[PDB]
């Protein structure tokens, strides 16, 4: 995350990370077993990890459990990006406590205006590198379909939206990717793409979780 | 020996961290760097001694 | 060309080849000294050939001129594609006779539905392959820019449209790059790419000639 | 002995038709094929001697 601040310790409980060998990607976890990524990051095996702050000094509480079923969707495209989205079943349920808790689905699509909150370990610097520690949050809005497709003339498919700031600035990054972006209290987004980090007219595209609403479902249904 | 050996390394659009190796034609052998998960570029490979059995003197 | 026929003799004198070992790609003739093609066929040395319609076999009606000046668009994007036209200097003015002869450019962009005629020497299998000698044509309309994006999500930059057929089987192939689209006996687009050739739901890109119009005229006149 | 010199040639969208040479591993050898002009893989070479420098062997 660049441009933004360190999350509050008691306050993202849905927040998670991918790990294999080192913290790759983020998640969000949206039901005691399952949790919600970005196809990009697929890896063969996974280890989630919740109720973490800082990725390095554990405060007692983090959870680590390995994912049993690691699904991308069928129609993602590793060209274009459409239909980045990429669900993980964990092998033991999440133990739901103060420090770990589920994100709500989202009842209809983002809205333009609408401010949202996007958070993960990414990188905090546009150029060169700082992947920190503690979680980083951003407040940033949704962007119309139009600032969106003229920032990235074609690039713009029906699964994504881009959420953030035109002037640059305030953006997430590379280690963000699959992390969560919550407007009301619902999980409108998924960290995927973007053209540099907190460039100028290159805000950070996210795919539209409610799109995939029916398939999340169906999903945990022929899995459960 | 290849010419694509010589471009700086591309992280690329998506926001994963993965480690990769680029042939670093200035120091003369392979580095490493940061990877977003997509759009690879053709200097980069999965480990080191791969990267410079292709490059290792480009 | 895939699913064409060869063309009139005497019908298309706008219609050149470019050559290094052998013939590479296509172009149009704009003005007595000016070719049109793709940047994607940029070589640092190119012979133009004109007047021919047979590559083998000569009528005795051909003419081979070296390319002098050599001038990529310089936007464009080696990866995305977006603006893939080049112009060409030849070395002498091409001789203007019944068989080597310009074609207009546009003075206005085509209108979806617009028959269109595409042309060269690119293979005329989807599959394997069969490159002609003799130059073939196909009748294509333009499609909207609806039908382009959803053959192509992600894909589609300012610079680009479609012509041909969503069911497939007709379309411009490999060697026919930098070729012709001509509308009403206007230059309306460069063939660029395509997904596969004549496969369903994936028409021929094709550069949209008109947006270059200055673009032509200013190089045209930088390099008297 | 890399991965790459057992992918299948890559003509890629682009229309141009340039010659270009590949790793074939159950030939043992470089062959030709149809380029398109545009998104290169890296079993993709301007000579057989090129392509047998990296790929040979593989």
């Amino acid at each position: 995350i660049v441009g933004g601040y360190t999350c509050e310790e008691n306050s993202l409980p849905y927040q998670v990370s991918l790990n294999s060998g080192s913290h790759f990607c983020g998640g969000s976890l949206i039901s005691e077993q399952w949790v919600v990524s970005a196809a990009h990051c697929y890896k063969t095996r996974i280890q989630v990890r919740l109720g973490e702050h800082n990725i390095k000094v554990l405060e007692g509480n983090e959870q680590f459990i390995n994912a049993a079923k690691i699904i991308r969707h069928p129609k993602y495209n590793r060209d274009t990006l459409d239909n980045d989205i990429m669900l993980i079943k964990l092998s033991s349920p999440a133990v739901i406590n103060a420090r770990v808790s589920t994100i709500s689905l989202p009842t209809a699509p983002p809205a333009a205006g609408t401010e949202c909150l996007i958070s993960g370990w990414g990188n905090t610097l546009s150029f060169g590198a700082d992947y920190p520690d503690e979680l980083k949050c951003l407040d940033a809005p949704v962007l119309t379909q139009a600032e969106c497709k003229a920032s990235y003339p074609g690039k713009i498919t029906n699964s994504m939206f881009c959420v953030g700031f035109l002037e640059g600035g305030k953006d997430s990054c590379q280690r963000d990717a699959g992390g969560p972006v919550v407007c009301n209290g619902q999980l409108q987004g998924v960290v995927s793409w973007g053209h540099g980090c907190a460039w100028k007219n290159r805000p950070g595209v996210y795919t539209k979780v409610y799109n995939y609403v029916d398939w999340i479902k169906d999903t945990i249904a022929a899995n459960s | 020996r290849p010419d694509f050996c010589l471009e700086p390394p591309y992280t690329g659009p998506c926001k994963a961290r993965i480690i990769r190796y680029f042939y670093n034609a200035k120091a003369g052998l392979c580095q490493t760097f940061v990877y977003g998960g997509c759009r690879a570029k053709r200097n980069n490979f999965k480990s080191a001694e791969d990267c410079m059995r292709t490059c290792g003197g480009a």
